[PDB]
Parts: structure tokens; C-alpha cells; sequence
């Protein structure tokens, strides 16, 4: 659940 | 590979499209309102940073875990070395923001960053002497994104020589002479080291300031400590 | 001034390869703790401090700069050059770094000391590169030699910078040599340089955990607490 | 007179 995967996936 | 196959000048073309926005600060000075200003300031650019490394050719290629990787290696370099362009054309200067320009003693406010300071501006300044172009900067900026995080794990180091090639080109069509080109070539290279440096002072201090409960710090921004 | 930067790359090759220090050996017996592991790498990093402080003045255009200078420099470059060193003479033990040679750690021994593992790897895939690439002696020690010049040259200017392009040239006139393409040539160099950062890294690590080591507290030589006080 | 310093000068 970190930020960092969240804000790359897109 | 599409990275692969680009000419250096669609590879300068695509750096050049991604190049990510200068963000204000909140302005409106203590340690603290020194260190909320540069946090929120860094927060909002990491979320850029983002997007423009999904922009930077090979990038998109690796797996995320891997991207993750080298962004959390790479993202204080990534900000100094965007800062340290920034600043250029104000001597003795860093502009963190079109709103928010430091002068050396602003840094007393907070022990740990008159020391940063007078490395961004060397480097600021030796980057003024050489007279950095744009497209090599954001070929610097790329190296630095693919670079640092390499070694802590072909493709990127396939990457990187275009990379390389790039750079030489733009040497090449500013006129350089073939001895002139692998001098300059190199001495950017050598630049990295100091980035990387100066990165390395920066995470420490920043951890011990998250130490001292001088500020809070944003969630991602505490990911990426944690990385360090 | 001289004189130095009137070297050729042939001559600049071999007043280097003349200066390389030897490999010393360490004092190593005797099953090891945290504390005899960490004497031992200090008894002998601070032997091959000596040596390396020698070694420099036989860098050319080391010596025309001025002592304050020299002793910036060298403040800046030894943790570095010593790691630059363990990773080219460990190239030929993979998964081991050779400290000396009777003295070669595996991954494993690392774990003794605090956050040496995780520096240990470093190396490690620093030396793989190194094997990766084939790094040649001869590019390990104009290497070896813009890590001293390089180092703290941004923390003082034009004497290093000519100096520097000495090294270029050279580190190109190898590659020339070695029948590279003038593309390879470039690449190769690149890939040559970034490798500096990694060591740098590697450094700023090293040095924060013998700092940290310090407070722990096996006693540190008086050679050995100058050099890291200056990072402090 | 740093140590570094006597072994620079001699
Ligand atoms: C004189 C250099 O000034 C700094 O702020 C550096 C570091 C620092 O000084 O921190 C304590 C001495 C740090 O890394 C730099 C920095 C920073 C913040 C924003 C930015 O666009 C570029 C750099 C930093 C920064 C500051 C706060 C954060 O939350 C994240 C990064
Ligand atoms: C596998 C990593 O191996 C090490 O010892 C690294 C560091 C370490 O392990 O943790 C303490 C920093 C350290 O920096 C390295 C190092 C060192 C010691 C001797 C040498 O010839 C080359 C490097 C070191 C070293 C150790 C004692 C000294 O007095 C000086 C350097």
C-alpha cells in the first residue's frame, strides 16, 4: 500500500 | 525497444516534452517555516517527478518494482539537480521556487544546510562555467534517474549508452571537437558524483530533522526516507 | 604552470602504474567477533592509508597543488579510493571481497558488523561490473586517480580541472588502444564514470557507519579519527 | 598538525 506504487501505476 | 531505436535528436525531443512544470512555493523564518516550505515544495515536485520518469524513454519498460527501486534511489538527486538548473542565472542563489529564492545565510536557520547550500551553488556555478544547455540537463537528469539505482539491484545500461550517444551529439552540433566532446562528456559524468554527494548530506540531514520533530513529514516523503 | 599536463597518454599510463601502492596483507590468525573482524580491517586500512597518501603525491599534478588542498583532497578521497581498491582486487572472487589476501570475507561474515552486509553487497556489484566490463588495470588507476582528484574538488580549481582532462584523454587513449570504436569509446567511458557515483555512495555510507561505529566502540587509529572527523 | 599533514610533508 505505499504511495510511490499507487502515483506510477496510472 | 523503442528507446532503442530514436535518432539522439527525437531522444533530446521526448526529455524535452517530459520536462515537468516549476511548481510555487506556498509562501507568504525559522527552521521550521523553512522546512515546511521546502516539504510541501518537495512533496508537490515528487508527484511530477513521477510522471516525467514515466515519460523517460526505457523507463516504462522495467518492471514497477523496479521503477519503484530507482526512484527512491534517485529522487533527491533528481530535486537538486532541477534545483541546481534553476538556480544558474542567479549567482550565489537557489531557487527553490519563482517565489521562494534563498541567499547562503537564509540556510543558518537550519544546521545542516549552509553545508548543502555551498555545494548546490558550486555546483550551480560549475554548471554556469560550462554553460549547461537545456538538452543536456535533461540528459543529466536522465543519466541520474538511471543511473542511481543500477548497481542496487542490460536494458538500462542499453538505455543509458543512448543515452550517452545523445549527449554527444549535442556536443558534436554545438561544434565541439572530438577531444573536446569526451572532456565535457566526462566532466559532466563527474558532476553525478558530486549530485549524488550532495544527495547523500541531504537524506541525513532530512532524517535527523525527522528525528528532532522539527516538521512533519508528507507520507510519501516518509516512503522515501525509509528507502534510505 | 607544469608540468604534468604536458604528459603523454603512454607516460601518464605509466608514471600510474609506477605509483600503485602493493597489497598488504593483514595481520589476520582465531574464530571472529564484531570486534576482531573491525580491528582487523582497521589495522590494515590504516597501513594502506599510508601507503595511499604516498601514493597520491606520485599522482601527477598532485604535488603542484597547494598541501591544504592536498590534505582536501585526500580528506575527501580515502574511503573511496580504499573501496575503489577492495572491489578491483576482489574482481576475480565473485560473492567475496578480497580485503587482503588472506583475509577474503564472504557475503555471510558481513552480518557481524551493523549495516555492513548491506555495503558489502554494494561492492559486490560494483566488483561484478567491474568483471562485467573488464576493467583494465590501466583504466583502474586513471580511475583510482580522478576519484582523488574529483572528490573534493566542488567542496573548495582550474589546475584539477586540466589535470582531469589529462585523465580523460588517457582513459580514451587506452580505449583507442584497445581498438574501440570512437562510439564505444564514448559509451565505455560513460559507463566508467557513472560507477564513480556508486562509490561515492559506497563512501558516504561506509563513513556514516565508522562514525557510528565510533560511539559502539574497537578503538580507531589516530590517522583513521582524523580522516573522519573531517566528514563530521 | 594533522598526522595527515606530516605524512604529506615528509
Ligand atoms: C541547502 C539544500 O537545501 C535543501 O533543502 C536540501 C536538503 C536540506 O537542506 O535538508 C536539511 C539540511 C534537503 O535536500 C535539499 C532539499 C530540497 C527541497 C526541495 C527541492 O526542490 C530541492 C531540494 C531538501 C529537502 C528539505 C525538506 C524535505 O522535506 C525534503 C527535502
Ligand atoms: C564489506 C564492507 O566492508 C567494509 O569494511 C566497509 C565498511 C564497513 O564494513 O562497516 C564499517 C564502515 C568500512 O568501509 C568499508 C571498509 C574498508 C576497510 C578496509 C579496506 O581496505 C577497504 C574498505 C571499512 C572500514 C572499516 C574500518 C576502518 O577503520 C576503516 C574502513
Amino acid at each position: 500500500h505505499k504511495i510511490l506504487h499507487r502515483l506510477l501505476q496510472d | 525497444s523503442l528507446a532503442l531505436s530514436l535518432t539522439a535528436d527525437q531522444m533530446v525531443s521526448a526529455l524535452l516534452d517530459a520536462e515537468p512544470p516549476i511548481l510555487y512555493s506556498e509562501y507568504d523564518f525559522s527552521e521550521a517555516s523553512m522546512m515546511g516550505l521546502l516539504t510541501n515544495l518537495a512533496d508537490r515536485e515528487l508527484v511530477h517527478m513521477i510522471n516525467w520518469a514515466k515519460r523517460v524513454p526505457g523507463f516504462v519498460d522495467l518492471t514497477l518494482h523496479d521503477q519503484v527501486h530507482l526512484l527512491e534511489c534517485a529522487w533527491l538527486e533528481i530535486l537538486m539537480i532541477g534545483l541546481v538548473w534553476r538556480s544558474m542565472e542567479h549567482p550565489g542563489k537557489l531557487l527553490f521556487a519563482p517565489n521562494l529564492l534563498l541567499d547562503r545565510n537564509q540556510g543558518k536557520c537550519v544546521e545542516g544546510m549552509v553545508e548543502i547550500f555551498d555545494m548546490l551553488l558550486a555546483t550551480s556555478s560549475r554548471f554556469r562555467m560550462m554553460n549547461l544547455q537545456g538538452e543536456e540537463f535533461v540528459c543529466l537528469k536522465s543519466i541520474i534517474l538511471l543511473n542511481s539505482g543500477v548497481y542496487t539491484f542490460d536494458h538500462i545500461h542499453r538505455v543509458l549508452d543512448k543515452i550517452t550517444d545523445t549527449l554527444i551529439h549535442l556536443m558534436a552540433k554545438a561544434g565541439l571537437t572530438l577531444q573536446q566532446q569526451h572532456q565535457r562528456l566526462a566532466q559532466l559524468l563527474l558532476i553525478l558524483s558530486h549530485i549524488r554527494h550532495m544527495s547523500n548530506k541531504g537524506m541525513e540531514h532530512l532524517y535527523s530533522m525527522k528525528c528532532k520533530n522539527v516538521v512533519p513529514l508528507s507520507d510519501l516523503l516518509l516512503e522515501m526516507l525509509d528507502a534510505h
